[PDB]
This record gives C-alpha cells, structure tokens and sequence, in this order.
C-alpha cells in the first residue's frame, strides 16, 4: 500500500516520456539498406 | 527401410533406428542443410 | 541439341537474388524421346516399339 | 602439389597435360584427412594405367576414378572449371 | 565437426536459411571467450 505513489509517479513519467518520443521519433525507424533491386536487408556477420 | 530423423529436437530417436536396422536398412540423421547433400546420397552404399 | 532439357515454364524471383551467392545451374541429362524429336506418327510409334 | 606444363590439344577444348593424373576434391571435404591421404596414396598407381589405355587409343576423351569418399582422379590432368574461391564463384561437385 | 582435427578446411553458410544462397568460411577451431579452465577463468566468468 505505501508503494501506491511510487506506482502513480512511474505511471505519470511512463505517459509522459511516451507523449514525447511519440512527437519526436514517429515514423523515423523505418528506412533501412536493402540490396540494389532486392527486398533482402544489407548487415554485415554479426550485426542487427 | 531408410529412416531418416530430421532438424534438432527432443523427441526419442531409438523407435526409427530400430526401424532402420531390424528390416535390413540405415538411420541416418541430418541437422542442418549443411548435412543434406552429403546424407541424401549415403543410402547407395546400403543398396551395392 | 546440347542445349538441357526444359521442364515447366520458368519463373523467377529477381527481389529475393542476392548478388554474390553463384546459384547452382543444372545438372540433369539431355533425355529426348524418339517421339518428342520428330513428329510423332502411328507408324513411327510401332517403329519405335 | 605439382605444377604441370598444360599444353593446348585436340579433342579437348582446353589446356591438358599427359605427364600424370589431376585430382578433384570437393570443397566442404578437408584435404589431408587420414581417410583423404590414404586415397591419394594407392591411387597414384591409377596414371600408368591411365597413359597405357591413352597410348593404345589416342582417341581417348576423359577417364575417370570416382573414389566412394569424394575423390575424382581423372586423366589427362586439366585445370578445374571453377576454382574453390580465386573466382567470385565457387563450384557444388561431388563425384557420388 | 566434433574434433579440432575435424574443424579444418571450408564449408558452405546458408544465409537466410536459403539452401540456395551460398558463402564459403574457412572452418576453425574457436575457444569460448568466458570458460573454466583454470581458477582465474571460471572465476572471471562467475564474476561475469
Ligand atoms: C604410398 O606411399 C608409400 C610411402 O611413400 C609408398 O611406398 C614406397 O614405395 C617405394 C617403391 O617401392 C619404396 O621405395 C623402395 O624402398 C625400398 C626400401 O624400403 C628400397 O629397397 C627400394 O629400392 C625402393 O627405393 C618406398 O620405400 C616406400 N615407402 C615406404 C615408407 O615404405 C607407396 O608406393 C605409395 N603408394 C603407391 C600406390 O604408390
């Protein structure tokens, strides 16, 4: 029970820091290197 | 009766090897693709 | 003709052909029949059997 | 190894020498295994027969022992069309 | 390759998945970054 405003402050950062990367990386994360004229992603042996 | 047992797993293997050498045949197994070719072509030292 | 035997039409998939992979070519013989050489006839049918 | 002279000839349309036997291993298959060794070992005695048979009949194209262990021992000894990987491309060839 | 005199040579890495999609790797025998060979060893890789 004592944890519950510790619980609403986390809440309350987790709403805040979401709002703020959804105005500032919306949409960014999707252009990658693909082979010329292929759908097949371009990374090296031992890379994401 | 060739008895192939295929791809990594947990399941029991001695049925299929019985299968294999009590009606005259060979067990072979085969894990990656790496294993195919040379596994596929193994079963004409059986046959001669 | 030494050209191989064709089978099927042929379709590819050129967006998944990486460029530095040397795919395997063939290696099937050059099986033509007697019938599938000339145009095939009766006669040549039991001339052939 | 050996390093052959390769002369150009007829009836091959390629470079071939006739002084020994050119020997063909697949590339996922180590050379210098005991298994491999051994085969290199007593086929050598193969290239005198091979120059007997190409002297009785010069018309001879290419002959051939397919070794059960992957080996391919041919005469008259001839560069292979694909290299392992000196070229871009590399070669799938197993004698069995 | 369950043998250091086995592990030599080349052999093929189907990326991908495809059986089809080839490349050649030089086969070497490699030694685990963190292992127990000795007391120092296990204990940088207990500490780790
Ligand atoms: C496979 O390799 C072995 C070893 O290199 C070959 O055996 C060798 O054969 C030669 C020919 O006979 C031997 O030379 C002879 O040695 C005796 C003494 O042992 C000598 O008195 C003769 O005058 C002659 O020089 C050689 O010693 C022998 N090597 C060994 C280690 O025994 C064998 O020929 C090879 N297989 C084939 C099919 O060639």
């Amino acid at each position: 029970l004592p944890l519950f405003h510790i619980a609403l402050l986390v809440l309350f950062m987790v709403i805040i820091y979401a709002i703020i990367g959804l105005e500032l990386f919306k949409g960014k994360m999707h252009k990658t290197c693909y082979y010329i004229g292929t759908d097949i992603v371009a990374t090296v042996e031992n890379e994401k | 009766v060739f008895t192939f047992s295929v791809g990594q797993h947990n399941y029991d293997r001695g049925p299929i090897q019985w299968m294999a050498c009590e009606n005259k045949g060979y067990y072979y197994e085969i894990p990656s693709i790496g294993a195919i070719r040379i596994n596929t072509q193994e079963y004409l030292d059986v046959l001669g | 003709q030494p050209k191989p035997i064709g089978v099927g039409i042929p379709t590819i998939n050129l967006r998944k052909r990486r460029p530095n992979v040397q795919n395997p070519k063939s290696q099937e013989p050059v099986t033509l029949d007697f019938l599938d050489a000339e145009l095939e006839n009766d006669i040549k049918v039991e001339i052939r059997n | 190894r050996i390093k052959p002279v390769f002369i150009d000839d007829a009836n091959f349309r390629r470079q071939v020498s006739y002084q020994h036997a050119a020997v063909h291993i697949p590339t996922d298959i180590y050379e210098g295994s005991t298994i491999v060794l051994n085969e290199l070992n007593w086929t050598s005695a193969l290239d005198d027969v091979f120059k007997k048979n190409r002297e009785e009949d010069p018309s001879l194209l290419w002959q051939v022992f397919g070794s059960a262990t992957g080996l391919a021992r041919y005469y008259p000894a001839s560069p292979w069309v694909d290299n392992s990987r000196t070229p871009n491309k590399i070669d799938l060839y197993d004698v069995r | 390759k369950m043998t250091e005199e086995e592990c030599r040579g080349y052999y093929y890495v189907y990326k991908d998945g495809d059986p089809t999609q080839m490349e050649l790797r030089p086969r070497q025998w490699i030694h685990n970054d963190f292992h127990f060979d000795n007391v120092l060893s296990a204990m940088m890789s207990l500490f780790t």
